[PDB]
């Protein structure tokens, strides 16, 4: 169920203006229409009730000489035409559905259109990015200078896990939105009437880094054996295909003399998976120094560090 | 490159939970032996090690905090958290989050700025600012040092200012004094002494933890 | 003419029983009357409530029930939940209109406090090509629905162009709001660091940018 | 846990001269330990580890030896950067533990204090207390002392002190001293005075003022 | 260069027989062609000498009213016939070459035919497949009773590097083949003259098992970290891809309190490898006691010993 | 299953190389963490354990026998060879081969049977074969002890057979003793003296070094 | 090398009967001490390990004890199976080292030797040497001495004694004594005697003969 | 007739030289009867060395060489192999036939002693579904080339149908044999062990089977 009307409409003094409530999810004929008008600051006042089923239009006495109400069965449309419009007629107007057979009660309301009456000159919005400035995705865009008075915003992205947040404007007639991201673009479109001052503003800072999984493992003696060969083993998983560069260090002094066997062991589409060996002598794993393999990838250091189990 | 900042409540009162945020920004909280540790001075510039978490996630604590600490991480948001439980006034401290295992034998890499965070039974107070100024005469194109007393407030910090930031040089602001539970602080500008009879010499005082803003100027005694 | 009085606010704890009167300048509330019970929500959000007298709407948890107490409508919530925190119009039926109450305040309470989430924008390079400048310091999650915005340039700004909003509750019943330094291209270039603070139950967070 | 001890607590040194800090540790921690810098206004930053290996950006005029429970750390040739806070950790055990820290100051000529007195105002004597003021301004060496007396007499109660950090711009330290009286006590008396002992005078500066208007 | 002779020749006294010598791999008509007799634990015998370009026979006064020499051109082949033969006559007879252009002299000889005369009765071979009886591939064929004298053995595989040996005969008239093989079937075939008895015998027994490595890795303290989890991996490479078990033990008594991981790793064609991991506790390794992964396959145990080193 | 099968030379000149065969059925030389061991006896029960090779190809020897010793195989034949360089009668022995490495701590889980080693001076010697007849009469219808003495003979072994094994029991062949470099032994057999002097009582005395067969016959003495 | 010492070097039982043989360190093997058995004409089979590790295959009746540089072997209800030779072997360290042995014979009834004794044949008189030979077939238990005498007077050089495994299926022994003269020796004498002492017999069984034909 | 004489065996060490004559009844070897020299290796192989008195086939190593010493023709071997070790024979010209001499046999020393490689081979069902049995033992590889073969079934057989071939040279200079035991397939059937022993330079190698 939806009671889709817009946003904000405006008027010049004595003139007259036609609200609009279209229906969505529900049977249009079986529902009646009211209509309730809420100026800033003060409560709710009763306009008028109309049943789309036949031609049932009750007014209150005080917006008799003001309101007309109409309804539309082919476009499912409920209609409030405004006469003799002047600044005590800038308001809310809601339409809400009730139901009448069997008990009476409220449900579904509309979100309102903003009716604002002035003579007064247009100022059309002014659309500026606002750039997050790393250190961080929280996009935004900044609505600087308009007036009659309303303004509308909606966001577009490629899909993603977003939340957006709409701020309340300054009485120097300001606005902002702004939009958390849980890779893509993003762009902010902004309405402001009169008429459809649709604007439109884009922005985008991506990121691509793959983080592999680093294994140290170590050969350790073999009870039946006299002398066993210590050799280590960084096993690298899931890194960048043709990205990946091993270096090793004993007590944080990088080997140079001994040569390591680094070789690839998957590969998986544009992943890779990748294993260094090297050998240490019986006495340097004994002697309780550390080792370490440094994998460099994409910029990253990741690092992997052992030593015999002491005590 | 990666870089630590650390994030707290900046007064706390004791019995309650002191929670305090490290932000990192380079790196993975996952990356491969990275440990994010919580580390703390005390005013008499001893070094506490509080405890880590691990890139694993695995978590150890020193046996003097244990029962009392709890170090947690958010691994989407690339923060790491300390809790600290029924705080008194001995955990009054300047903590710090630091990062080790680049290197192979537990020292720490990388460290943050530090957050201050002081332990008092003490509320939100705005400053008194009086007046320094001579209490004789001033010898004829001699210079003068006056000043403003910004005294009984809590917590810290307090901006202080001459003229909104004309008298920038010949300034002296001192570091506050903790009496009771109530900070006291002084500030000096020097000027000629022809130029504070017949210009303003005002001092602006800011405590944003009260939205205080006062401005005292500074008048001749009699 | 008929009016319709309600009570301005109410405060209940969550689990507890709260009830919410509305009475008729004509006498008696009858059932003749139809008393109507809706509930608002933050960005306009008007929910049908009760009809009738007692009448729940389909949708409707079963807490909220309806009756006549006295000369008065009632709307009973037995077992408040933190998210009935709203504004709650009562309506009734006089012969050929509808006039609605003042609506109530409820208020629940509980809620523990929150610190504000900060994030500061710096001005565009469109922006920097016009002759002004314009950072801006957004604000959400913040409870209680009070707060203080200070900024650093110079030192400490006095008047420049600090401007900001008044807080506005968000649908988790949070408050919102945003501050904004309007500064000239040319002071922009000149100045290099920035930094707004925001101040809540005496606790500053503190955002901060550059170049 | 390992117990270290710093030494010295303060050194005050020219650049291009040599400097050297120890560490004793309470039991062996065979070579792990690490020595850290940290500049006014700069997070710690890790220069030596493992007793004697630097980063790869620590300057080669800084170095460290020692092994069992005493190390030093030793820097030559000082640059005008290298004057900050210094402090020990070992890294042999778990918990880390470190040292007190040293603060390596950078040395000037001396300069006698500026003194000035200033009586408690009228806006804070109508609320009943009372607050004298006395800065000694743009100092060096640090060491001084100030003697606060009302009528001859000396007091040492209800008296604050501040020392400002090593001035980054003329290496000097200035300091305040605030003496806090009752109304009713400051009303008592008439000569009220501070006298500032520096190296930089034999007698001390004396400042004064007379309660009488 | 080849020369091809029967290996060997029956006749009844007083007939005549006729040897062939057929040639390959040189100018047939460039060659002379020689006749040698020798007889068991005798000398050599020269007969005749035939030129294949023409008709240039020539024989030793001795042979001449017993032997005829021919050359057929079209098949490549030299004939020698003997006539009036008797047992004076039972000798192997060898073809050779001789270079006749510029120098005199001889290189290349033929395998020679055994000419038995005899009106003795025939004996047809008995071929008997030698059992190889386990505890070794050693093949061979027996060829029990068999008589005018001579017999001759060749051998069939699927290919192989394969070494045969014919051995001598018993004054019994008794013959063995046997074959060594450095997997798949063996046969052998014998002949016996008179005409083409042609017997052969057929004989396997093939064998198949895989035998896999075995990698046993450790996974020890991180000089970082206060508490390190013990992980031991049991690397299985190259098994057969359907059939591998692994048990773990401690102290060479079975584990089965713990539960241990094992995960397929590889598969490549019939073959496999997986990796099984078992979590110890750092008493448990700081203990020096030994651990196991026991990999049975193909009803084959395979091992694997660690244990932290010592001293 | 696995099978150690021992093959040697039985006898070798003192300053020469001996060298020992174990033949393996079952299993590899090269499967995974297998251990072969060469180990000897003693005449004095003294077991030695020399050496071994490993499936990984690797040797570890006695310090003992360092310098002297080399162990080496052949995987495709599936066989592992012991070499001793200049032998001494010091190093006449049982030579036995081994597996271990089934169990974790270093225990032989298989054996051969093992192969004797002399180590003499000396050469292949045929036996001279005396008779063993009583020295007095015999009582008619008595038991009679006749035997055979095989005396001066090298190496080992000799087959003694009594009537070509028709007599089959009341045998005793006693174990050969080593004098100077020679053996000697003796048989015997007990039959009715009724049978003595009506049926031919002969050792058949087979020493296959030396391709000698004897046969002696028990003549009654005058 | 450790050095393993084990007793008792020769055990006599019946079956149903309990056995204990002991294997003493030179020096602490842990717990890493052997047990193996062998039977006549059968290679050598491993029993227990570690101490008290029975493989899958030894039977409950075998059991070891011990540690440090004292570990014994038990054998309870024994089957005629178990009567062979076993031994110990360290498997602490490097080089693997084993014990003397023991060897486990089964008892049987006492039986007196059958002594038979043999002069030389003519055929070695031929060449110059002779052989005087004795046998003591089928006694038990093993302990027995022979004495030779040439005219009353004894005889202890050129004497050669040889003794049998015990019997697989009488459980007996059986052992040979040869005395070997030179022709010119041996012709000097008359009377030859051997003299077989014995268990089963207070005095001596003595076997002659005369040189005289 | 005329008849060719040469010597019954020569003996040279690998690494010498050694000269093999060839003498003619009718006085004095000349060129005219091409003096002709030919090499017979084991499996009745001949190899054509030298032609003429001295022209070597192609194909020929160089250390043999021919000519003419007094009045016999001459082969010299000038660095002996192993390899050489083979019956050479000579044959000379006469006007209408070719005459051969009774070679020589040239044995090379310095070739290492080798023990036999012995292999034991049950009989086959086929034969044991007659009457009889043969168990084959094959001997191959062994140096010098005397050998003697033993069998043991029932202890010590006495003749039963033990039968040996003499030893017979191998392409590799090593020599080999075979030895049968015939035995009833009821004398099969009742025995089990059965073994095979070969005697070489004093040493025995024994293989056996079973079932
Ligand atoms: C580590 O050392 C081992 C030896 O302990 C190396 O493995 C040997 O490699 C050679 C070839 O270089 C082979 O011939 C040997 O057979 C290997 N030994 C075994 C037991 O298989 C290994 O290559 C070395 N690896 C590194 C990275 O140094
Ligand atoms: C061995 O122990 C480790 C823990 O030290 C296990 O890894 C953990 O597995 C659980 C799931 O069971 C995960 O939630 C943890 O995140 C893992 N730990 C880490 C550090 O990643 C591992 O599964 C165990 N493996 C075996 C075979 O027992
Ligand atoms: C690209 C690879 C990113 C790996 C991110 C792994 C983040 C979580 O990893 C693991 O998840 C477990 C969930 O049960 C937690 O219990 C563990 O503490 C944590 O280590
Ligand atoms: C199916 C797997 C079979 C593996 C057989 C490997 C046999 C040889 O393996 C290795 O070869 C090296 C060659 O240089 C030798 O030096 C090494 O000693 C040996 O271990």
């Amino acid at each position: 169920v939806q009671l889709q009307q817009p946003g904000a409409e405006l008027v010049k003094p004595g003139a007259s203006v036609k609200l609009s409530c279209k229906a969505s999810g529900y049977t249009f004929t079986s529902y009646w229409m009211h209509w309730v008008k809420q100026r800033p600051g003060r409560g709710l006042e009763w306009i008028g009730r109309i049943d789309p089923n036949g031609g049932g239009t009750k007014y209150n006495e005080k917006f008799k000489s003001k309101a007309t109400l109409t309804v539309d069965k082919p476009s499912s449309t409920a209609y409030m035409q405004l006469s003799s419009l002047t600044s005590e007629d800038s308001a809310v107007y809601y339409c809400a559905r009730m139901w009448y057979y069997g008990t009476y009660y409220f449900d579904y309301w509309g979100q309102g259109t903003t009716l604002t009456v002035s003579s007064a000159s247009i100022r059309n919005p002014q659309l500026y990015p606002l750039k997050p400035c790393k250190g961080t995705m929280t996009l935004g865009c900044l609505v600087k200078d308009y007036f009659p008075g309303p303004v509308t915003v909606t966001w577009y992205s490629d899909s993603l896990n977003m939340s957006t947040v709409n701020f309340p404007a300054l009485g120097s007639e300001l606005k902002v939105t702004t939009s958390q991201v849980t890779a893509k673009n993003f762009t902010c479109h902004v309405t402001h009437p009169p008429s459809f001052n649709e604007s439109r503003t884009i922005l985008v800072r991506p990121v691509n880094i793959t983080e592999p999984t680093l294994e140290l493992l170590h050969s350790s003696c073999d009870p039946n054996a006299f002398h066993s060969t210590i050799q280590l083993y960084c096993f690298i998983y899931g890194h960048i295909l043709n990205d990946v560069s091993v270096s090793w260090l004993m007590d944080d002094r990088e080997i140079t003399d001994t040569l390591a066997q680094t070789v690839l062991i998957k590969e998986e589409g544009k992943l890779a998976s990748t294993c260094s060996k090297l050998n240490i002598t019986e006495q340097q794993w004994m002697s309780e120094s550390t080792f370490t393999c440094k994998v460099t990838s994409q910029g990253v250091d990741y690092l992997a560090h052992t030593r015999r189990c002491p005590d | 490159d990666v870089q630590l900042q650390e994030s707290g409540p900046g007064f706390v009162t004791p019995s309650q939970s002191l929670s305090v945020t490290c932000s990192v920004t380079g790196y993975s909280l996952t990356a491969s032996s990275y440990f994010w540790n919580w580390i703390r001075k005390f005013p008499g510039n001893k070094l506490e090690w509080m405890g880590y978490i691990g890139y694993d996630g695995s978590v150890y604590y020193n046996p003097s905090l244990k029962s009392r600490i709890s170090i947690t991480r958010d691994t989407s948001k690339r923060q790491f958290f300390l809790q600290l439980k029924t705080v008194t006034n001995d955990d009054t401290a300047l903590y710090y989050c630091a990062r080790h295992g680049y290197y192979s034998s537990r020292v720490m890499d990388a460290w943050g700025q530090g957050t201050s965070v002081t332990v008092s039974s003490a509320k939100t107070t705005a400053p008194s600012v009086y007046p320094l100024a001579p209490g004789s005469g001033d010898t004829t194109n001699s210079m003068v040092t006056l000043g403003c007393l910004v005294k009984g407030y809590f917590p810290e910090p307090v901006t202080v200012t001459w003229n909104s930031g004309s008298l920038s040089s010949g300034v002296h602001t001192f570091p506050a004094v903790l009496q009771s539970g109530l900070y006291t602080l002084s500030s000096s500008v020097t000027v000629p002494s022809s130029t504070w009879p017949s210009e303003t010499v005002t001092c602006n005082v800011a405590h944003p933890a009260s939205s205080t803003k006062v401005d005292k100027k500074i008048v001749p005694r009699g | 003419q008929a009016v319709v009085t309600q009570e301005s606010a109410l405060t209940t704890s969550p689990g507890e029983t709260v009830t919410l009167t509305c009475r008729s300048s004509t006498g008696a509330v009858t059932t003749s009357n139809y008393a109507n019970w809706v509930q608002e929500k933050p960005d306009h959000l008007f929910t049908g409530l009760i009809g009738g007298t007692n009448n729940r709407a389909p949708g409707v948890p079963a807490r909220f029930s309806g009756s006549l107490i006295g000369d008065k409508a009632a709307l009973t919530i037995t077992g408040a939940q933190t998210e009935d925190e709203a504004i709650y119009f009562c309506a009734l039926w006089y012969s050929n209109h509808l006039v609605f109450g003042g609506g109530t305040k409820l208020t629940v309470l509980g809620q523990p406090k929150s610190s504000p989430s900060v994030t500061l924008f710096p001005p565009s390079s469109e922006e920097l090509e016009t002759n002004k400048a314009t950072l801006v310091c957004t604000i959400t999650d913040f409870y209680p629905g009070v707060v203080t915005v200070d900024w650093k340039v110079d030192g400490t700004p006095v008047t420049q162009g600090m401007e900001t909003t008044q807080p506005s509750k968000q649908s988790n019943n949070k408050y919102m709001a945003s501050s904004y330094l309007t500064l000239t291209a040319g002071a922009w270039e000149r100045h290099n660091s920035y930094s707004c603070q925001v101040t809540h139950e005496g606790h500053t967070v503190e955002k901060s940018l550059s170049r | 846990d390992v117990q270290m001890n710093q030494s010295p607590s303060n050194l005050a040194a020219s650049p291009g001269e040599t400097v050297s800090i120890n560490c004793k540790a309470s039991k062996s921690i065979s070579r792990y330990l690490a020595w850290y810098q940290q500049k006014p206004g700069k997070a710690n930053k890790l220069l030596i580890f493992s007793g004697s290996t630097l980063q790869s950006g620590t300057p080669s005029r800084f170095s460290g030896s020692g092994s069992g429970t005493d190390f030093t750390l030793t820097i030559r040739n000082l640059e005008p950067e290298d004057f900050g806070l210094y402090f020990c950790q070992q890294h042999n055990e778990f918990p880390l533990t470190f040292g007190s820290g040293t603060k390596l100051e950078i040395k000037r000529a001396d300069a006698a204090p500026t003194v000035s007195i200033f009586p408690p105002s009228s806006e804070q004597l109508t609320s009943g207390g009372a607050s004298v003021v006395c800065f000694l301004n743009n100092f060096y060496p640090k060491d001084i002392n100030v003697k606060w007396k009302i009528d001859g007499s000396e007091r040492q109660n209800g008296v604050l002190n501040s020392w400002t950090d090593q001035d980054s711009k003329d290496s000097t330290y200035s300091m305040s001293s605030t003496l806090t009286l009752t109304k009713d006590e400051y009303e008592r008396h008439n000569s009220y005075t501070c006298e500032a002992t520096h190296k930089t005078s034999t007698s001390p500066i004396v400042k004064s003022f007379n309660r009488n208007e």
